RNA sequence: UACGGUGCUGAAGCAACAAAUGCCCUGCUUCCAGGAAAAGCCUCUAAGCAUCAGGUAACAUCAAAUCGUACCCCAAACCGA
RNA sequence: CGAAGGUGUGCUGUGAGGCAUGCUGGAGGUAUCAGAAGUGCGAAUGCUGACAUAAGUAACGAUAAAGCGGGUGAAAAGCCCGCUCGCCGGAAGACCAAGGGUUCCUGUCCAACGUUAAUCGGGGCAGGGUGAGUCGACCCCUAAGGCGAGGCCGAAAGGCGUAGUCGAUGGGAAACAGGUUAAUAUUCCUGUACUUGGUGUUACUGCGAAGGGGGGACGGAGAAGGCUAUGUUGGCCGGGCG
RNA sequence: AGGACCGAACCGACUAAUGUUGAAAAAUUAGCGGAUGACUUGUGGCUGGGGGUGAAAGGCCAAUCAAACCGGGAGAUAGCU
RNA sequence: UAAGGUGAUAUGAACCGUUAUAACCGGCGAUUUCCGAAUGGGGAAACCCAGUGUGUUUCGACACACUAUCAUUAACUGAAUCCAUAGGUUAAUGAGGCGAACCGGGGGAACUGAAACAUCUAAGUACCCCGAGGAAAAGAAAUCAACCGAGAUUCCCCCAGUAGCGGCGAGCGAACGGGGAGCAGCCCAGAGCCUGAAUCAGUGUGUGUGUUAGUGGAAGCGUCUGGAAAGGCGCGCGAUACAGGGUGACAGCCCCGUACACAAAAAUGCACAUGCUGUGAGCUCGAUGAGUAGGGCGGGACACGUGGUAUCCUGUCUGAAUAUGGGGGGACCAUCCUCCAAGGCUAAAUACUCCUGACUGACCGAUAGUGAACCAGUACCGUGAGGGAAAGGCGAAAAGAAC
């Protein structure tokens, strides 16, 4: 049966990469959120 | 050493600054040979290089 | 580039 | 935006209220207006979004009063 | 014309292997670690000025670093780029 | 400062070789001394051997051995000639 | 070549 | 032959018939529901250049970097713990 | 010369408790009288960890299927080699994209992982391995759509959009056969090619774009002819005489 | 010619059995429907939560839907257990 | 500053150093890839692709610098359109992004409470957005008071759960006045005279005084138990040092400190003294903030829910007097008192702690205390936002068990 994680790497960068998340004031929210978390990994890229 | 460096001209300094480089080269391939038993010769060279960098960059002034 | 889209 | 150039008057908010006092926001538009102003001394038209009221100040001060008025702000012609 | 001070640091050492014993005896192609940076002129380059040999060609690759485990803690060696470098006939390093 | 330098004749104050005495062999910065012939173990060394060799010892349990009194001193930093010296605390002399 | 520093 | 494989040597190497869903075919015929764009490319001149630049062809010569390239891929390596 | 804690034992108070002491433990403990509370647990389908029970029970994941000999080994139903058998064969073969990322090859190891054993492994560990003008990406070009200088609009945040500029799933130059590694190959080698651009030279010369035009440049269905891939048979050549 | 016919691929899901601490949080097996179309499929794009999208079942919107998910108001409130 | 040293797991190797270029510590420099505001263009962050100018070359190439956007100003240029303007290019300067709280402003819920619920509450809270500063804001009376007077703003304690507001329900809740903290006043709306004199800003030289490394820093032995003494016992000694930590059990005197006394080549905070460049003090003469005050309509804010409702703000429509005048004194009027709006600046007392140092706790002690004592915002889960663990202890010493 088809499962609802279907990868396409192109489709994650553009959906939720760092440049996806740098395009908006909420996007740039996000990564100040995880920086200030102290996320190791701030975005999908 | 920095004093030794410091009484030569730039023309003086970049001579020793290919002339380390390419001692660097002899002893990286040495060093990758399994041949240079002296392994504190790579630091060595390597502060040199520095050395005579910091000192060319001084006479060209900051 | 340009009114057709580019 | 819905601001008077002259006067800087913006949308406001307050509430409707019903008669049993039932209060829901609401916003108060100025009367703004594109109006074209004759500047005798530039010998041209300035169009200028004006509420109403900044109307009447253009008509009472002068539209080279309020001009400069607008240069000393930064806000454009 | 590239600089003898960018020569001198794109050459990183002799690659030592079958593979690369067999292209030298062979095909005459010596196999280098190189600078990751560095470019097949570069390399030729290079190897002309320092190994005093004839260069025909530069053919490279990355290889890109092994995943390893170092007391249940992962990590990554590093990326290199290797150089197979084939002398004109008769050089002989 | 450090007190008890390489080569200082000390005596153990504190342990197995309380009353010994030695020279003081390397100083670690653990604030650890090795005093040769003092504080011997027998190290089970693989190939290899049983192997008998000094461990470290706290240089609080060492005291610089002033060999005029013959008794443990304590030490003290002076200046002579523009240098800091060590003076043994009790007869006041110059190390 | 070098960019990186040289 | 170190039983895994190496090195050497090497004949004939044609015809007929059948034959695609592949190619001729971005064709042809026919229909209505009437079937991208832009560049490369070819050509035209403009302002400008005007015994040059530039074009064209011939020859020579140099250059063509960088990154990917292992392996799985209807699957024990991907999506399903 | 043995604190707290742990574990026994004895004594003791109406009770919560208290005291003493053997062993363990190996460095803390704390009278009294006051003072303060994260102050007392069996329940909350409480929360976390540990460990039971069912139970050595069910199950061991397609009913394509194994048998034997030899090898290696501490040990072989399962690994290696051999013979036989069976199963797939528009696939259960082969090559890819996507996705994964060393799983590839070699050596070595068998704790854990592998629903069993394992000498084997996509497992551990180490070393090796990916070679391009022509394949692809990058690159030129655009689609849907995205972003968007100015701009228009909007309490603010922002929304929309012009020039632009991005964006393939589409358009745009060129390499083939043979050989080769344990592991790459249209990439290495051999042989034989091709493309685009820069210089230089020779000859002849209207060149020149952000502009014009052409072209690129396009549907569905159907039909038939001509072909090739490919197959079959003969001929040929080598081997065979069961 | 055809939302034409029979029938594989491909798309679907009518019946039955199995399975129901599954091989599988929807499948397997035997049959079954469509199969040039209102078909099917790859890649990419757009629509966002009282909102979308819906040949309409309150269907679907990441195993979640008569108002998704995540974080916050937040220790909502709980005359109940 | 030094007799050691080349960061950790973590040895080893090869070295470096011992009286001063080992190492280490501090000041000031140098170097400082790529991504990221990211800024030469692009982009699926850490990549792809340029233009231009100079310089260099072995003509294959190489090096270096600059090239975002917006605002402001300047220069030059330049449409329709004749002037002109828009527009264009170039230069200089600034901005941009990030950051825990506190602060000012623009927007602004609902659950909930009212034992239902709509007014009301929750609450101008949560949240979103914009902007700032070391604090912000406010601030020098068109203020109160009550016929006596006070004298800017802010903050604290009272006044007082009072007066009031209120489906007069639930709830909401002042002020006057008093006690304190801290105190500070000014300028423009304009000329003239006299001159640059007052006072803060800016940028230097000194001067002290902090900070960023450091230096010296007292005094204990014997014996007993023990693996070990710092414990017991005995006899001493220092104390402006008995804070604290470490050391083989509990150490004033073993070590590191502590009290105390000292220290800076260099950079820099601060307080002053003194140049320079802006800056203008003082006096006389004035002048005295208009689409404003006020009004009508609609809202909002005031403890105050339209009420008898003063006062403030203004979306809309209007609209004075301007010192012979005007505002306020809680409907309104008269009288009296008091103040002077429609311009602006202003320290301190106040708020906060991402961060640095020291110090403290009838705070926790590994299911506690941070989510995290440990390589934790990790592993792991999730498309993503986001969620989010478990896991400390050999010994005094590895003497970590040769054979
Ligand atoms: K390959
Ligand atoms: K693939
Ligand atoms: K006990
Ligand atoms: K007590
Ligand atoms: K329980
Ligand atoms: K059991
Ligand atoms: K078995
Ligand atoms: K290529
Ligand atoms: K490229
Ligand atoms: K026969
Ligand atoms: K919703
Ligand atoms: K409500
Ligand atoms: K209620
Ligand atoms: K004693
Ligand atoms: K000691
Ligand atoms: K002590
Ligand atoms: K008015
Ligand atoms: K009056
Ligand atoms: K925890
Ligand atoms: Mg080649
Ligand atoms: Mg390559
Ligand atoms: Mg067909
Ligand atoms: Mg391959
Ligand atoms: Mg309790
Ligand atoms: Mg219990
Ligand atoms: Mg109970
Ligand atoms: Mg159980
Ligand atoms: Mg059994
Ligand atoms: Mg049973
Ligand atoms: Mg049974
Ligand atoms: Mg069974
Ligand atoms: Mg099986
Ligand atoms: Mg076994
Ligand atoms: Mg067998
Ligand atoms: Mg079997
Ligand atoms: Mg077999
Ligand atoms: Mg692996
Ligand atoms: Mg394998
Ligand atoms: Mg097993
Ligand atoms: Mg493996
Ligand atoms: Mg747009
Ligand atoms: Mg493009
Ligand atoms: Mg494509
Ligand atoms: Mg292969
Ligand atoms: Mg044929
Ligand atoms: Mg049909
Ligand atoms: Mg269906
Ligand atoms: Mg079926
Ligand atoms: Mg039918
Ligand atoms: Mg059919
Ligand atoms: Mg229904
Ligand atoms: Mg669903
Ligand atoms: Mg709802
Ligand atoms: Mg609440
Ligand atoms: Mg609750
Ligand atoms: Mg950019
Ligand atoms: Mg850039
Ligand atoms: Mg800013
Ligand atoms: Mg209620
Ligand atoms: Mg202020
Ligand atoms: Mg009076
Ligand atoms: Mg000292
Ligand atoms: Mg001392
Ligand atoms: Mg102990
Ligand atoms: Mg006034
Ligand atoms: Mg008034
Ligand atoms: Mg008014
Ligand atoms: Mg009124
Ligand atoms: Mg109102
Ligand atoms: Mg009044
Ligand atoms: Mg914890
Ligand atoms: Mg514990």
């Amino acid at each position: 049966m088809k499962r609802t994680f279907q990868p396409s790497v192109l489709k994650r960068n553009r959906s939720h990469g760092f440049r996806a998340r740098m395009a908006t004031k909420n996007g740039r929210q996000v990564l100040a959120r995880r920086r200030a978390k102290g996320r190791a990994r701030l975005t999908v890229s | 050493k920095a004093k030794e460096l410091r009484e030569k001209s730039v023309e003086e300094l970049n001579t020793e600054l290919l002339n380390l480089l390419r001692e660097q080269f002899n002893l990286r391939m040495q060093a990758a040979s399994g041949q240079l038993q002296q392994s504190h010769l790579l630091k060595q060279v390597r502060r040199d290089v520095a050395r005579v960098k910091t000192l060319l960059n001084e006479k060209a002034g900051a | 580039k340009a009114x057709r889209a580019s | 935006s819905r601001v008077c150039q002259v006067t800087g008057k913006r949308p406001v908010t307050g509430n409707n209220r019903s008669h049993a006092l039932n209060a829901t926001k609401r916003r108060f538009l100025p009367n703004l207006h594109s109006h074209r102003f004759w500047v005798e001394s530039e010998k041209r038209f300035v169009t200028l979004r004006v509420s109403a009221k900044g109307m009447r100040v253009i008509d009472k001060k002068g539209i080279d009063t309020v001009l400069a008025e607008l240069r000393a702000r930064g806000e454009k012609y | 014309m590239i600089r003898e001070e960018r020569l001198l640091k794109v050459l990183r050492a002799p690659h030592v292997s079958e593979k690369a014993s067999t292209a030298m005896e062979k095909s005459n192609t010596i196999v280098l670690k190189v600078a990751k940076d560095a470019t097949k002129a570069e390399i030729k380059a290079a190897v002309q000025k320092l190994f005093e040999v004839e260069v025909e060609v530069v053919n490279t690759l990355v290889v890109k670093g092994k995943v390893k485990r170092h007391g249940q803690r992962i990590g990554r060696r590093s990326d290199w780029k290797k150089a197979y470098v084939t002398l004109k006939e008769g050089q002989n390093l | 400062a450090a007190k008890i330098r390489r080569d200082d004749e000390v005596i153990v104050l504190t342990g197995k070789d309380k009353g010994k005495r030695g020279k003081v062999k390397n100083v670690l910065s653990s604030g650890k001394v090795i005093v040769e012939g003092i504080n011997l173990v027998k190290k089970h060394q693989k190939p290899g051997g049983i192997v008998e060799k000094e461990a470290a010892i706290q240089v609080s349990n060492v005291a610089i051995f002033n060999a005029a009194t013959g008794k443990a001193d304590r030490v003290g930093f002076r200046f002579e000639d523009g240098k800091k010296v060590r003076f043994f605390k009790s007869n006041s002399e110059t190390i």
